[PDB]
């Protein structure tokens, strides 16, 4: 916190704890399936995967191997959107609209060409 | 990997002190130096190529043995063959989400750039989204 | 005579200098009677390994030949003696008058000095005599985790060895040679009370290498009783040989082979421990007419770690012996002892040497048990099938110390295997059984003569048991 | 590799074994009052679970002795290639 | 002078000095005398290295107790051979020639040095012609080749000897031509079995038996291989005979010479075994070929350490063979016998150009549903298959029928059994799996499908258990 | 005659004497480090004839400050031991000298460390139980005479506690004496130990043999044999029974792989010394019972990743006649000694062995305590009230069980001022035959906490 | 562990025979030496004191590694910290659970062995009943 601020830390450490227990539930998905979560594990699992596609970017160097041009994120951008994430603010959107993406505004756009908003 | 253990071979009974999996210190360099060979040239040089498919055998899918990880750290990417996916039906039986092309678009025609972009990271989501949702109702 | 001289020792090898005539393999005698073994002959030196008080040798001794390769005194003196890996007594009942001499290294019979095994080693074990029988000149693995019960699976059916032995008849008679190799003293202390009260120890000899012996003593134990057993083998004689265990004699070899500076492989073992193993059970044979006809059966003991018999020796024995007994932990623990176990436990060449009642009587049971352990695992046919199961496994418990004779056994099988159990409480099936026995051999023992004469079990024979069971159970 | 995933295998029975015994307590106590059922569609679910934990169990002590194997064999290899070339070196 | 002396003996190695000008070419045998009493004999010495200063490094082919320092070393000029010809045939020898069953038999017999180089490259021709066993897993999932190359992989007693027996049975019984068989480090008792079970069969006046079985130094557990397949070349080079070669085992031969390479202080490979591991499985594989009109069918076990296929030695054998049936310790807990591994098993000629289209989309299939069942297991150890989806619980019961119906009762297997042997047509195996597959038999009990032949077999069984 | 330091690689000495006056394997030899600071007598011990006069010995102190070319003397003899009763009640290294008093003991007589076991007839053939008076041990895991005996368990469930009791009772009831062997020991333990001891006044039952954690590898691999050399004296010539303490024989054994590393021979698997299974034996075969008296050992046992097939555990369980497992959970119930009763274990727990009604007996109360061991995440998670009512019957009877396997232990007075109690085997087995039956029931539970036989039960539940 | 590191580093340049991890038969020496320095001295010596908190880097938290193990016997308690409770945000990432003083309370003042001694007990019975969180009416 005293070198990147309190709200850096905070979304950071969040992101983290969520990806942490994701990692633990992958197993027991795996076997028994999603729906024997609890609600709250379900909710959480939904998130770390939205975070976890979103933690991934469209590169400048990787567009000679995707076809598709990069995207930078400030980081001030990139502290909200992920707070947001974190809150739920966007489980309603298709995993996959998070899938290789720069910010918030790429994002919806992805979102409204996979029918969602 | 018979060329690997040929040259292990002959270190050893050289009495060339061994190493891992008693394999000599410059095994790595036997085939970094092979392959470092294979190269496009310069215009000024003519222009032309050689093109090399190494092709290197693991034991129980261990890609983590000695030879397997020196080869793949040298080659410009790697074409992961599985015994499961063969068996699936896969053929050829390349294991997507590992294998891959260093080189990528650039060795395509425009056309097939096109049309196949994306497609490996496609199918690497495709074959997380079907592991992940197996038992999802 | 030749004379060398330690010119340096440690770790149970010295090198002695001198000596040009000595042959390879050769005893050497050390001061205070301490014997080695010359593995290595170069123009510097001799490197021998000391099989005995390895401490006792120093730099500048004198070093003597006995002019004799590694080989140890036998003849029939051996018998109800105890003795170190170089025939040594230490029961401390004076000296052993051995007939001769034998080394230790001779090949085994041939191919063609061989006949096949038809004769059946009856162990006194229902379990083993039913499931895996044992002929003469077999070898059978007794594998399995410590204190799972195989020394007591040996001792009885050296104990079993009793009644052949009072025949007085050599082609019926075994002699047994029990070798420890890295036992307890206490527990070959034990072994040979437990002979002794059996009448054992008239026709048993013991070769003993405790756990405080040097690696030496315990990687020659083994070939010194199978050189003890060869010489009675070769006379026409019958052997039952027990190593107990190959598994320490395997590790002593490789602490011999790593002191030696030879590069290991597989779980630091020696290039060849199976060739140790190999060559030592490859003397165990059923021989031709031409050579005698006598005969030595291997129990080569092997100890697992947590009923792992994938791991390197566990295979190799597999792969050298005809069939395996194995022990299995979880049935010892429950009481189910012997603890063997129908799923892993074969005998490759037993078949042949079982006699007819008992083939009748077993065939099916064996199956039956192999089943039943997966039906129990997971209608009134199969619930009828699983008491038959539970049954069968009550009538194969068997106490220690107490083998039966192959027509009580045929008996006890025919109870389980005729239905003859499944009036009678499953925690009754052995006090019946055992009650009943006597039964039979108080009065109507003519079955009993009849099935040891004919080695059969006639319609009429069979009848008549029947008709005794239920006047038993009647009165039962 | 071996032994990472081993260990991973580990750790995945021991969670699955957790939750597995959890259900079977639950449905112990639903009694008195999906599909994890055993055979049912083909208490249930109790005795299903208390099966799948007992697995479970067996699962990770098959893996653990594995494990321990592999990690012996590890050392005893590590130990032949650094002995090894300290011979050839002698 | 002309004659060496003993300098060093270090086990079944000997180490010899010879007078400058008289050294031994490499693979020269030598002769040695031991005297002392019980142990007397001739040591036959292969000479392996030239250690200089006029010394030779030697294998010694018979176990060097009593031998001293300083004894007399002849060079006979040559190396080790052994007789060849018609005569051979319905005799045991051991590594060095010598008839056992009447010892000086075959002395006048010509006689071929044991080491030789393989076929030239420009003599050889792939071999692509089924050779039918009647064993169903064989026949559908790893056809074996005539004249051709075939490994019977597995661990310790999962059924390679008695899948040998089995082959020895359906191949050589009415096979025209000769065979051979080398016992190499093995039982010698199963050397007597297989000596009198071919007797009472008839098939000893067709074959050579050759033996260097467990209790023989490791010189003669890695020379006697080289002896038969010396007699097998015969046959095949100079008398235009079919060869029938069966090895067991040639693990024993790589294991021999790990032995041997440690005692001839070179420096280990990987797992102890010798540096020329991979150099002396290739000398020894390629002499075991067919050439253009000339067949040699090769049939070899393999034994498998610890039941580690990664092992050096069978990893190094896969390479040499156009069939490979690997046994499984899993499939042999299960009864099923043979005890194969159909996923891992595997034939060069399983393919649609060769067996037909037909018996390639069945044996694929199978393939197919087999690996499914094995991706399942994870699931199915934990919760059963209770709670797979149809498809996979329909899959799952198709693949419990079919690995049972891939047992079979084998001619071999009476003597452990009772039971007579089947042999099932390759026409017969394709239908009946393709029946399966397509789930024509769903309704039956999966112990009908356990050890018997073609489907008249399985309807008689399923009968008799009701169904 | 004396030799000279020839090379020096850290606790290993090359020593060279002259050519007839080279000492034997194992001798002792004595160099000076004569540097102010490091001033020291080093003690050497011969392990290998190295040829040419040369002999390689493992120093049993840091060779900082030796010097090439120092005299070194030969003793004649191996590492000796002081032996006698004067030895009880002392400290003492693993060279003989006593630490907590400098110079006592120079003059008992000496015994060599390195002895043979018992001759093989002189052994007894058949096993006996050691009856120590407490019911936990008796009933479940009874001891052998002679045999030995792994502890188990962390600090805090009473470890101390048990081995004072031991040394208690065998001083008390069998008229023995104490020896413990603390091999790789913890020196802030080692004074602990010394001074609870004194404190519990069974210091002068017990002789104390410290091989200290911070010794080259030579004297932690020497002391389990100095320990077993003066518990050898004290059964073979004062005729007393002798526990003989050890922690950890694990330590012995990796100071054994230690040394065998120092003297350049190669590692067997695992990395442990070639000869691992000799050298226990040799340590292990002279804890016996001869001519009518026995050394019986309780050794503590590390077990290396949790994994018993590990060489040392595995070679070190060949020898172990008995097991006890002590647990935090009983001990945090108040159920002193806190023995686990279902891990706890002994090989000769067997109908041939302790008797029929015995062996019945302590079969019930295993089948009744792991019943109860069962329902315990039942009772925890859901409830006793969902249990049924044979199944809170069997819970009653288990906790009664249960607690009457406490016991209130002669080592407790000290903390608890209330004496400890010696229940005979034959009470034991009907006073737990009847709590099986369910005879005891109705009586409170806290009348089985830490009592001794039946009056003992009367007593208290009358007094509640 | 880089003290070890550096030890075994100039042993084996000076040829000393290696053996678990290549280490000299005198690393447990080495550290045992060092460790046992730190002592309680008693009233006769001034009383002093120095206690020692080494610190041991643990590689996939594998404790059974040749110098963890070695350490661990030496010292009188162990505080393990996990990168997985790190992750869950328990900081510090000590596993109660392992971790162990066998000082213990001796090593406490009166008030916090009292208020601290049902600790240990409520935080095994969480870890066990954390299965049942969602579960909890
Ligand atoms: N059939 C049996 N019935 C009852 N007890 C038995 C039986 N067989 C063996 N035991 C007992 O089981 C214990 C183990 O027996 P035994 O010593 O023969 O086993 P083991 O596998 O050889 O042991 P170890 O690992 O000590 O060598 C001993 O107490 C023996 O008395
Ligand atoms: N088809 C079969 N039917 C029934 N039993 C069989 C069959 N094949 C093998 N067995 C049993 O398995 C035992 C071992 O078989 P086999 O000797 O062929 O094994 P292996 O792999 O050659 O063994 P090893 O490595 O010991 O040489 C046979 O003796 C017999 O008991
Ligand atoms: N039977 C008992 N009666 C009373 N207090 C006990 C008893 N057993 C142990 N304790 C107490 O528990 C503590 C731990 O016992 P101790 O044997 O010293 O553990 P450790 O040996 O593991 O340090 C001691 O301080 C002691 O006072
Ligand atoms: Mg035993
Ligand atoms: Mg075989």
């Amino acid at each position: 916190p005293a070198i990147v601020g309190d709200e850096h830390y905070r979304v950071a450490q969040e992101v983290i704890r969520i990806l942490q227990r994701y990692k633990d539930l992958q197993d027991i998905i795996a076997i028994l399936g999603i729906d024997e979560l609890s609600e709250e594990d379900k909710q959480l699992v939904n998130r770390a995967r939205r975070i976890e596609r979103f933690l991934s970017q469209n590169m400048m160097a990787a567009e000679q191997f995707t076809g598709q041009p990069g995207s930078t994120v400030p980081l001030k951008e990139t502290i909200e959107a992920f707070d947001k994430l974190t809150k739920g603010e966007f489980d309603h959107l298709p995993e996959q609209a998070f899938f290789l993406i720069g910010g918030l505004d790429d994002l919806a756009k992805k979102a409204e060409s996979l029918g969602a908003k | 990997s018979k060329q690997a253990d040929a040259y292990r071979a002959i270190s050893l009974l050289l009495r060339r002190p061994p190493g891992r999996e008693a394999f000599p210190g410059d095994v790595f360099y036997l085939h970094s130096r092979l392959l470092e060979r294979c190269a496009k040239l310069s215009d000024e040089l003519g222009g032309g190529s050689m093109t090399g498919l190494p092709i290197i055998e693991t034991k129980a899918n261990d890609i983590s043995a000695f030879i397997p990880t020196n080869v793949i750290s040298i080659t410009d990417g790697q074409c992961f063959l599985e015994s499961d996916l063969f068996n699936q039906g896969v053929r050829p039986a390349i294991n997507v989400g590992v294998s891959v092309s260093r080189v990528g678009g650039a060795a395509q025609i425009k056309a097939m750039k096109e049309v196949a972009g994306s497609l490996r990271l496609d199918l690497s989501q495709y074959r997380e989204l079907e592991a992940f949702a197996a038992f999802a109702s | 005579e030749e004379i060398g001289t330690v010119i340096d020792a440690g770790d149970g090898i010295a090198h002695v200098e001198g000596l040009p005539s000595v042959m390879t393999q050769e005893l050497l005698e050390f001061p205070g009677g301490v014997l080695g073994v010359a593995l290595n002959l170069d123009e510097h030196s001799v490197g021998a390994v000391i099989l005995g008080e390895f401490e006792k040798i120093e730099e500048g001794q004198q070093v003597k030949r006995t002019g004799e390769v590694l080989s140890v005194p036998v003849g029939d003196a051996f018998l109800g003696r105890v003795v170190n890996p170089l025939g040594q007594p230490i029961d401390g009942q004076g000296d052993i008058a051995a007939e001769t001499r034998r080394a230790l290294e001779l090949q085994a019979p041939s191919v063609v000095q061989r006949q096949s095994v038809s004769e059946p080693l009856q162990t006194g074990i229902k379990a083993i005599d039913a499931m895996t029988p044992i002929g003469r000149g077999q070898r059978q693995l007794i594998i399995g985790d410590r204190k799972t019960g195989k020394t007591a699976v040996c001792v009885d059916t050296i104990l079993n060895q009793r009644e052949a032995w009072l025949t007085g008849d050599p082609k019926q008679q075994v002699r047994c040679v029990y070798v420890a190799i890295g036992q307890k003293g206490t527990t070959i202390a034990s072994v040979k009370r437990a002979l002794e009260e059996g009448g054992a120890m008239e026709y048993t000899t013991i070769v003993a290498a405790p756990a405080s012996d040097a690696a030496g003593f315990k990687w020659l134990a083994p070939y010194t009783g199978s050189a003890i057993g060869q010489h009675w083998m070769y006379n026409g004689k019958h052997v039952l040989i027990v190593f107990d265990d190959l598994s320490k004699q395997a590790d002593a070899y490789r602490a011999i082979s790593l002191l030696l500076r030879r590069p290991p492989g597989r779980e630091a073992f020696p290039g060849d421990v199976f060739y140790l193993h190999s060559r030592l059970l490859e003397r165990c044979a059923k021989l031709s007419d031409e050579l005698g006809g006598g005969s030595m059966t291997g129990l080569p003991i092997i100890e697992t770690k947590a009923n792992d018999i994938s791991a390197f020796i566990p295979t190799n024995v597999i792969s050298i012996t005809d069939g395996q007994c194995f022990l299995e932990s979880d049935l010892f623990n429950q009481g189910v002892r012997p603890a063997i176990n129908v799923g892993v436990s074969v005998s490759r060449v037993g078949g042949a040497a079982q006699i007819k009642a008992m083939k009748e009587v077993a065939g099916s049971l064996r199956l039956d048990l192999s089943q039943y352990r997966e039906l129990e695992a997971f209608d009134a046919a199969s619930k009828a099938q699983l008491d038959r199961g539970a049954r069968l496994v009550e009538l194969l418990k068997q106490p220690q110390y107490s083998p039966l004779a192959v027509e009580e056994q045929v008996v006890a099988i025919f109870l389980g295997t005729q239905g003859h159990l499944d009036s009678v409480p499953v925690e009754d099936v052995q006090r019946f059984e055992s009650e009943l026995l006597e039964h039979v051999k108080a009065s109507h023992s003519d079955i009993f003569d009849g099935i040891r004469e004919t080695k059969k079990l006639s319609e009429e024979a069979e009848e008549k048991l029947v008709s005794v069971i239920n006047e038993f159970k009647k009165g039962f | 590799a071996t032994l990472r995933e081993l260990r991973g295998r580990i750790r995945s029975a021991g969670s699955i074994k957790k939750i597995t015994k959890a259900q079977e307590l639950i449905a112990t106590s639903r009694i008195a009052k999906r599909g994890l059922c055993g055979a049912y569609n083909a208490a249930s679910r109790r005795r299903a679970m208390k099966s799948a934990t007992d697995n479970a169990d067996d699962l990770i002590k098959a893996l653990t002795l594995a494990a321990n194997r592999e990690r012996q064999a590890q050392i005893t290899q590590e130990i032949s290639e650094i002995v090894g070339g300290a011979n050839a070196l002698a | 002078k002309t004659a060496g002396r003993v300098v060093r003996i270090t086990g079944p190695v000997v180490d010899v000095e010879f007078p400058r000008g008289s050294v031994p070419e490499l693979f020269n045998a030598l002769h040695a005398e031991i005297t002392f009493g019980a142990l007397a004999k001739t040591l036959t010495l292969e000479v392996a290295q030239h250690l200089g200063d006029s010394l030779v490094r030697c294998i010694s082919m018979q176990p060097t107790d009593g031998l001293v320092r300083g004894v007399e070393v002849t060079d006979t000029g040559a190396s080790i051979s052994v007789p060849v010809g018609d005569g051979v045939k319905g005799h045991v020898f051991n590594a060095l020639g010598d008839c056992l069953d009447d010892p000086g038999y075959g002395k006048d017999f010509e006689h071929w040095s044991i080491h030789r180089k393989p076929p030239a490259f420009s003599d050889l021709e792939p071999r692509t012609e089924m050779l039918e066993t009647g064993l169903k897993v064989v026949d559908l999932l790893t056809p074996y080749v005539r004249g051709g190359k075939i490994a019977l992989f597995g661990g310790a007693g999962v059924g390679k000897t008695v899948l040998i027996q089995e082959m020895i049975n359906r191949i050589a019984r009415n096979f025209g031509g000769t065979s051979v068989f080398a016992g190499v480090g093995e039982r010698t008792r199963e050397g007597n079995d297989l000596w009198v079970e071919l007797a009472d069969a008839n098939v000893l006046k067709d074959t050579a038996l050759v033996f260097g079985q467990m209790d023989e130094p490791p010189g003669t557990r890695m020379r006697v291989a080289l002896s038969a397949l010396t007699m097998a070349e015969f046959f095949r080079d100079e008398q235009g005979q079919d060869v029938l070669l069966f090895i067991d085992n040639i693990f024993r031969f790589t294991q021999a010479g790990s032995e041997v390479s440690t005692l001839l202080g070179r420096m280990p490979s990987a797992v102890g075994y010798q540096p020329t591991l991979a150099d002396e499985m290739g000398e020894l594989q390629e002499r075991i070929t067919s050439t253009r009109g000339r067949s040699i069918t090769s049939m070899q076990a393999v034994y498998v350490p610890a039941d580690d296929y990664t092992d050096p030695a069978p990893a190094t054998t896969f390479a040499h063979l156009d069939a490979t049936t690997e046994l499984s310790r899993a499939v042999f807990s299960k009864g099923i016998f043979p005890a194969v591994d159909p996923l891992a098993s595997s034939s060069t000629i399983l393919d649609p150009a060769i067996v037909g289209d037909e018996h390639y989309r069945v044996a694929q299939e199978v393939i197919r549903i087999l690996q499914r069942y094995k991706d399942l297991q994870d699931i199915i150890a934990i919760l059963g298959i209770d709670e797979l989806s149809e498809e996979d619980k329909q899959l799952v019961n198709r693949a419990r029928r079919i690995e049972r119906f891939l047992s079979q009762n084998m001619m071999a297997a009476e003597q452990f059994t009772g039971q007579p042997g089947s042999t099932v047509p390759l026409k017969e195996t394709i239908e009946a799996f393709d029946k399966l597959t397509k789930g024509e038999f769903d309704h039956l009990p999966e112990q009908a499908f356990f050890l018997i032949g073609g489907l008249d077999d399985l309807a008689k069984k399923a009968e008799s258990l009701g169904a």
